[PDB]
């Protein structure tokens, strides 16, 4: 009660000095970022020095007097000084042997839950560890010197500015702005770790430091050995470095390395359906894109937000990133291979040659990435001048050689014409004629003799001595006795370069990405997998996918109407509820569409218990708000609800209907659906505050009372209300219609301008 | 990178717009980001409502090109007939059939809604918003709902624009987008106009010489003239490869720099109590109830420099001792710390002295004597490396738990290793400095301004593997001789050392030390009494030179990584467990002797790199640093022609003046130059390279 | 490329522009010409405002360019006054 | 962040303490109104300047 | 191959040169923060040194 109290005084006392007080008044709070910043805690010359000298003294550390007063005894077992009344600060002065001692004998109980999951981070970097087998031998071993791998992955891992977001509202609600665009998507996370941690109050200022580095891979640029899982990382060291080896690790894995694959095949599917019609590729992805739900281990989060905010970028994902406003630059991607340009430059040229062809003529110098083969490429007027091996196994080198041959475009590229003119010029897809590069690519992915007629097409001669080791032979091998012109083989790997870089432009009408004012990142089509599987994942809006029957989506749409359409303002539920009057709701016309699915034969006899539960749960505090939309559409007419042959139980959630417990979503066979701003269930008490919020800022002008964020809960529909925002800023609200339209708005108009 | 920030809070295609119009309509990079906010404002003003006609209810004109938009406000003068508004507005309205402009301002609204209600007046309807929630307008509102979602847009914004603090710059133009020029203070711009380097003198001629810069290949007569002028040394190493040997000083033989002695100093046996040998600082009163306290030295000493001093000091010592460590002197300190003050005079006063030259005023600064190549230094290291009685002195700390893939290799081999060098002489001194350079580390901190007894010790447990039930493994601690603390000057403390002795005094390299004939001691051995000697002396310790004397473990840690990893890399070539095999067969050339190159084993000759690594940390002069920094380059050069490589050194009589010149009176600095002589010279005999005198 | 330093500058003046003048106090040691002494960055900048703030009012600047703009200001400044230390018996 | 003083937030921010812990949390009437005297009483001071 | 060591890299340099350099490099990026480029050798180019 004085510990507000207190404060005010000391304010006053602060505002009393003229000097302190002008420099409180003048400019804004970020002010307060700079006055902490003009104070360092003390001299930092000597650092091992000091402490040495600091512990060498028997009285020196600082300490809480309060607690330890309220606890336990500060005298002394063996009559050795601990606790005095001489001080400038409030903390008083002790002996170090003091703490030891509340260890042994402090009393204490129930910890030990509260402790662990506040640093799951490293308490599971621990529980890994557990689950694991060994090995031990030695081998003179050549390590992959430098990957951009993630280090310490953890689920659900985001940027460094949303995740600052979390970490307000998780700590605190008092002072936190009302930020949208993080909380509105992937609230579900927001209710787990608030709940988890907002009640029992508890190292505030810890815990938000060490939730920032448990959801952020540490992506050093390190030495592997090819092991490149990112929890192989974690504990490199222990496995091995350039002479020391471990085994039976890939086993014991977190389950995002998978899920990321996952996304990937998503990103692939979401590719094809934008493929498939090429009256548009721009307006029609992006749709996919946003629509798209993802299920992830625990929590649903958007495809949006995962797509533009993954680490790992592969030739489809940077397809998925194009449409969006994500720069994921210093990647190139070519079919199934990956590159990096390293050196020179030089115009993209248009050439004619007999079997138009568009050539590079740069003396270029890029490194290629290939499943466990590495190597070093350089062209020079459109001809590999330089080329280096430094792959593993013997065919991976030949499709290294072969793939960056393609990209490189001889000659002989033109000499080769086994079929082509009858299927691989032109693309069966809306009468579209396919780049050429990516053709000839095609007619070597097709089968295993076109593999050899390239590899057989450059120049072929019996290496010399002094290319032993290093000749390449047709087959894959370093035998040396007959071998490839322009090519070495390197007795080991070779490294990869790394740039801190952000490029983004858009794209072309054929899934091309003309980024850096040409480049031909895209690659169109990397992989024609023509496959549909999923698990746990969602989508919507005519997907081209046929996983719609009728009977279904209209059940689903019938519920959506319903959900959709409620809790602007008066006549739509969340004021009904909040009046007590459930006539209305049930007269609903939202209620009459769904009517006549129902079976006809039981209509009454469900109406009836339909009638009653929702009667029932009027009363408040024993509502359940998720329950009353399932009840409802039964209630119309004068436990298995067949609406067209299929049931729909209270609790029990089935196909048609899934009830989730402890977060706000429900899925409808395969599909999803939510609405945020009207919820009070009764679950939902943590995120009371959070979940609430459909309102929006309008004028000041009202003489509205500053109600707290608890109170704003009250205070009903069409209501202008006055309230403290984050840090410093007041603003003022009502209950408004959900904000809307955030792209689609300017699209639009931007599409009509043209 | 601006569309790196306006893409992050904004939507993307949005930002496009902006991009494009800055490009024609003005030419500044950063404005993007202020018409970003601008014309997304607009679209969701305009979109979302139609008219009860299929006609929209608004027409958006802005984000049309400036041109365009021109010849679209020129459409109002044929359909409504009004006056050619001078000025594009942004918006067009259907159902209220009226101009709309839309203006968002960071400041107090009326600031800015004056200036553009003075632009138009009531000719169009003016809609002013700030970020802040506060509102300015003309007559009539927007509709109740695209009011509340603009401005939770425009306060969202604002705290992105707050979190990333981009303000002052944001400002609309007659208020702060004019004054974006860099302030021009007269004193600045002619400070400028004469730095200029060129013949030219004004700053804008320099400016067009830069921005107007095309060169032409020139620099090629340039540079070859350059190079006529340069006569650069083509240098080649068979030419140079004598490198004169190596030139080394002449003059008195170097002296014991270490602050303690090892080989020839003394130890004193004490079987130690956990609580009496506790404090460390009673373990010279509990030595003192021994023999300690009959040994006295007589007033006439051999080879001393101070005796009176010195011999009165001990009986002071050992007097302080009796009652309590610490000596009762106010006067003696002053003059023992200077065995000085220099009295100071001002400047102001001192005209008058210069004017009349009393005194004799001069100015000088000094410098230290050249020292030759030690003799000793060979013994010194001989005796440092050969195993002591005593078996393990430096604390190590117990192992960890392990796991049998790493842990048991890593456990092994330390096991081993501590077990090989913890026996040696070496450690002996290494434990004496740490305990003893610790122990005064403490009492810097204890009685500052005062004068402290401190002792010279070690503590040592003997190991008896004779297979014999014994008592136990002896535990104790021993003693070398007793020290003295003198706060002075922060700085540097000066340090008295008193250490017993029983070999004779040599003069050429004890010439700092003071000598005294102390009496006699008993050493025995089965399968006799020598006389004592105590050598004294004083010294200077910087309290870097405490902390990293105080640590002299890491010695062990420079070892060990360079005595391990030649084991992995031998290991790793066979593929196969090779350390405990090259450990023991893998052979290191260690010395010469009857003319004779010799080697030892890894394991024997690890103690060499132990022993060095020390005499590294003991011996640590600036001179030192650079003999090493400056030595490197002849070694790569040597190793260049092991293989073959055929090198070059650009001026190696330059490089050989450098470590000529590093080369003063450092034992250790001079030691490795002349064991690098040898090196030089056998190499050279093994493959010609190199020159023998 | 042919736009390689427009590019690196656009960046660089990108990154300073944002920039808050608190973050000149994140360095190594530099003069404080106040007292005319080696000082913590912070410090001898806190000093430097301090000054600024006694002799022509408090600084409202919060931004690197602000902060330039007031140096440059300060050569013209025929008088500055600062917070130095006298002790007198 | 946001566009406030230091002292304006903190005052607001303490009366919304003040409010929160006096409506529904134990303390007294008297004393809400003694430390909103507080406030004003340094509003004054902090005012003058 | 070369291993390559400068000696007094510090004094040979010039601040005078850099103005000059940091003119050519900010020619067309804008005329608002040239003059600030401008400005950091100046100062070095009219340093004090105690």
């Amino acid at each position: 009660m004085s510990l507000l109290l207190t404060i005010a005084k000391e304010y006053k006392r602060l505002c009393q000095d003229a000097k302190a007080a002008q420099m409180m008044t003048v400019g804004t709070v970020s002010n307060y970022t700079t006055f902490k910043k003009w104070t360092t805690s003390r001299k930092e010359k000597n650092p091992s020095l000091r402490m040495r000298w600091a512990m060498s003294s028997k009285f020196p550390i600082i300490a809480n007097k309060r607690m330890l007063e309220e606890a336990q005894i500060p005298k002394e077992h063996n009559n050795v000084a601990l606790w005095e009344d001489t001080e400038k600060r409030d903390h008083v002065l002790a002996s170090a042997s003091c703490i030891n001692y509340w260890n042994f004998c402090g009393p204490c109980v129930n910890n030990s839950e509260v402790i662990k999951e506040v640093y799951k981070s490293r308490f599971g970097r621990l529980e890994r560890r557990k689950e694991i087998m060994w090995k031990e031998l030695r081998f003179t071993l050549v390590d992959r010197q430098r990957r951009r791998v993630d280090t310490q992955p953890v689920e659900q891992r985001l940027r460094t500015g949303e995740i600052k977001d979390l970490q307000m509202w998780t700590l605190f609600e008092d002072e936190a702005p009302l930020a949208s665009k993080f909380i509105l998507d992937n609230y579900g996370l927001v209710k787990e770790m608030r709940s988890k941690f907002a009640n029992k109050p508890l190292n505030k200022e810890v815990v938000a430091h060490m939730l920032e580095k448990q959801f952020n891979p540490e992506s050093r640029f390190l030495p592997v050995f090819g092991a490149i899982r990112p929890e192989r990382m974690e504990l490199i060291h222990a496995l091995g470095g350039e002479t020391w080896i471990q085994e039976a690790n890939t086993a014991g894995i977190s389950n995002v390395d998978q899920r990321k694959n996952d996304i990937r095949a998503v990103c692939r599917k979401v590719c094809l359906a934008a493929n498939a019609s090429i009256m548009n590729a721009k307006s029609k992805l992006v749709e996919y894109i946003k629509s798209t739900s993802m299920r992830i281990g625990e929590t649903e989060r958007k495809l949006e937000e995962l797509i533009l905010e993954t680490d790992d970028v592969s030739p489809e994902v940077t397809l998925c990133k194009s449409a969006l406003g994500g720069q994921l630059g210093k990647t190139l991607s070519f079919g199934p291979m990956l590159l990096k340009k390293i050196s020179g430059s030089g115009v993209k040229v248009k050439d004619t040659v007999y079997i138009q062809f568009e050539y590079w003529s740069e003396q270029e110098e890029f490194y290629g990435e290939y499943k466990s083969a590495t190597a070093l490429f350089s062209r020079k007027e459109r001809s590999l001048e330089w080329i280096t091996i430094g792959g593993g196994i013997n065919e991976d080198r030949k499709r290294l050689l072969a793939m960056c041959m393609i990209f490189c475009r001889d000659g002989d590229y033109f000499k080769d014409a086994p079929a082509t003119i009858t299927m691989a010029d032109l693309s069966t897809k809306l009468g579209r004629e396919i780049p050429y590069q990516y053709v000839m690519m095609n007619w070597i992915q097709k089968s295993e003799d076109n593999l050899e007629a390239l590899l057989y097409s450059r120049g072929i001669v019996e290496t010399n001595p002094g290319k032993m080791g290093s000749s390449m032979g047709i087959d894959g091998s370093k035998r040396a006795i007959k071998s490839l012109r322009a090519v070495t083989i390197q007795s080991g790997k070779i490294d990869m370069p790394e740039s801190k870089e952000k490029i983004h432009l858009e794209l072309s009408d054929n899934l091309e990405a003309f980024d850096s004012s040409g480049r031909i990142v895209a690659t169109i089509l990397d992989l024609p997998s023509d496959k549909k599987v999923t698990f746990q994942d969602v989508s919507f809006q005519h997907p081209d996918l046929a996983v719609l029957r009728d009977e279904k989506t209209a059940i689903t749409k019938g519920y959506e109407a319903l959900i959709k359409r409620l809790g602007t303002g008066d006549n739509d539920i969340p004021s009904l509820i909040a009046k007590k009057d459930y006539l209305s709701l049930y007269n609903l016309p939202e209620v009459k569409l769904m009517a006549p699915l129902i079976r006809p034969n039981r209509k009454g006899v469900y109406s009836r218990v339909a009638r009653k539960l929702v009667s029932t749960q009027v009363t408040t505090g024993h509502y359940s708000l998720h329950e009353l939309i399932k009840v409802l559409p039964f209630t119309y007419f004068a436990r298995l609800f067949f609406s067209n042959d299929s049931f729909v139980e209270p609790g029990v959630n089935n196909n048609v209907f899934s009830w989730s417990k402890a977060d706000s979503s429900k899925i409808y066979c395969h599909g999803i659906a939510i609405r945020v701003p009207l919820v009070v269930g009764d679950e939902h008490m943590d995120t009371s505050l959070a979940l609430l919020e459909g309102f929006s800022v309008c004028e000041n002008d009202p003489r509205a009372p500053m109600v707290t964020r608890q109170d704003l809960i009250d205070v009903g529909f069409g209501q202008k209300v006055r309230l403290f925002v984050g840090q410093g800023s007041v603003r003022t609200f009502k209950r408004t219609a959900s904000q809307r339209a955030a792209s689609s708005d300017v699209n639009k108009n931007v599409k009509k301008i043209k | 990178t601006f569309a790196e920030i306006a893409e992050a809070f904004l939507e993307p295609e949005a930002v496009r717009i902006a991009k494009e119009a800055v490009e024609e309509y003005g030419d500044h990079e950063r404005k993007i980001i202020q018409i970003g906010i601008h014309f997304q404002v607009c679209c969701m003003f305009c979109d979302e409502y139609l008219s009860t006609n299929g006609s929209d209810r608004f027409v958006l004109i802005e984000g049309r090109k400036r041109g365009t938009a021109v010849s679209l406000q020129n459409e109002l003068c044929k359909s409504y007939d009004l006056e050619p508004l001078p000025f594009l507005c942004d918006i067009f309205d259907r159902e209220e059939k009226q101009f709309v402009e839309i203006g968002i301002t960071r400041k107090a609204d009326d600031s800015y809604f004056q200036s553009k209600f003075g632009k138009l007046g009531n000719s169009c309807k003016i809609f002013v918003f700030s970020y802040d929630g506060r509102l300015d307008k003309n007559c009539e509102g927007p509709m109740e709902e695209q009011k509340l979602r603009i401005f939770s847009f425009l306060a969202t914004a604002a705290d992105f624009l707050r979190k990333e603090n981009m303000f002052n710059e944001i400002f609309l133009p007659d208020n702060e987008e004019t004054i974006i020029e860099m302030k021009k203070g007269k004193t600045f711009l002619e400070l400028r106009d004469e730095s200029v380097p060129l013949p030219f003198q004004t700053y804008e001629q320099m400016k067009d010489y830069c921005e107007k810069f095309k060169g032409n290949p020139r620099e090629l007569a340039s540079k070859v003239s350059q190079m006529q002028s340069n006569i650069k040394l083509p240098i080649k190493h068979y030419e140079q490869n004598k490198f004169r040997q190596i030139r080394l000083p002449k003059g008195p033989m170097a002296p014991y720099t270490h602050k303690f002695l090892m080989e020839e100093a003394w130890m004193f046996t004490k079987i130690s109590d956990p609580e009496r040998s506790r404090a460390g600082e009673i373990l010279i009163d509990f030595f003192k109830k021994g023999n300690l306290s009959a040994i006295r030295p007589k007033d006439k000493p051999l080879q001393g420099k101070y005796p009176i001093h010195y011999k009165n000091l001990w009986n002071q010592i050992k007097a302080a001792i009796a009652d309590r460590t610490m000596v009762i002197n106010e006067n003696d300190h002053s003059e023992f710390l200077g065995g000085r003050a220099s009295k100071k005079i001002p400047e102001i006063s001192l005209t008058q002295d210069v004017i009349t030259t009393e005194g004799l005023k001069q100015s000088e600064n000094k410098l230290p004597e050249p020292r030759s190549f030690p003799r000793w230094f060979n013994a010194e290291w001989m005796w440092a490396i050969k195993d002591s009685d005593l078996t393990g002195w430096v604390p190590m700390a117990e192992y960890p738990p392990a796991d049998n893939e790493l842990e048991d290799y890593a456990e092994h081999l330390n096991k081993t290793m501590e077990g090989v060098l913890q026996g040696t002489n070496c450690a002996r001194e290494m434990g004496k400095c740490i305990l003893t350079v610790g122990a005064l580390m403490t009492e810097c901190r204890l009685f500052p301004g005062k004068i402290k007894v401190v002792p010279i010790y070690a503590r040592s447990k003997e190991r008896k593997s004779m297979q014999e039930g014994l008592p136990v493994p002896s535990e104790m601690d021993c003693l070398f001789g007793i020290c003295v603390k003198s706060k002075s000057h922060d700085g540097m403390y000066t340090i008295i050392t008193f250490e017993f002795s029983i070999r004779e005094p040599n003069l050429e390299k004890h010439q700092k030390y003071t000598v005294f004939e102390a009496g006699h001691t008993t050493v025995r051995m089965k399968k006799r009494e020598v006389p004592l000697y105590l050598y004294c002396r004083t010294t200077a310790l910087s309290k870097i030179k405490n902390d990293w004397l105080s640590k002299a473990r890491r010695c062990f840690i420079t070892t060990m990584d360079t005595v391990e990893t030649i084991c992995l890399r031998e290991s790793a070539k066979a593929e196969e467990n090779l350390v405990e095999k090259t450990l023991n067969e893998k052979q290191m050339w260690i010395g010469k002797k009857n003319g004779e190159l010799i080697a030892q084993p890894l394991r024997e000759a690890l103690r060499v790199q132990l022993v060095q690594q020390f005499y590294f940390c003991i011996y640590n002069d600036s001179q030192l640093e650079g003999f090493c920094n400056e030595q490197k380059k002849i070694l790569m050069a040597l190793e260049g022609d092991k293989k073959n490589k055929s090198s070059f050194g650009f001026n190696p009589e330059g490089l050989l003046e450098k470590i000529e010149e590093c080369l003063i009176n450092n034992p250790m600095c001079l030691f490795m130059a002349q064991r690098l002589n040898e090196l030089v010279i056998e190499a050279s005999k093994r493959g010609a390279k190199f020159f023998k005198t | 490329g042919e736009g390689f330093f427009k590019h690196c500058v656009m960046e660089a003046e990108t990154e300073i522009l944002k920039m808050h003048f608190s973050r000149l106090t994140e360095g190594r040691q530099t003069y404080d010409w106040t007292s005319e002494r080696n000082m913590p960055a912070a410090t001898a900048l806190q000093l430097t405002v301090d000054a600024i703030k006694e002799t022509e009012g408090p600084f409202k600047g919060t931004t690197m360019l602000e902060y330039c703009n007031k140096m440059i200001e300060m050569l013209d400044w025929k008088e500055i006054k600062f917070k130095k230390v006298k002790t007198v018996v | 962040i946001g566009a406030m003083s230091i002292g304006e937030a903190i005052e607001e921010k303490l009366l919304e303490r003040a409010k929160m812990k006096r409506d529904i949390g134990a303390i007294e009437d008297s004393e809400y109104e003694e430390i909103k005297d507080i406030i004003r009483d340094a509003k004054k001071a902090r005012l003058e300047s | 191959n070369i291993t390559g060591d400068n000696s007094k890299w510090n004094e040979c340099q010039q601040p005078e040169a850099y103005l000059a350099l940091l003119a050519y490099i900010t020619k067309d990026s804008s005329d608002l923060m040239k003059d600030l480029c401008s400005v950091a050798p100046v100062l070095f180019c009219n340093k004090f040194v105690k």
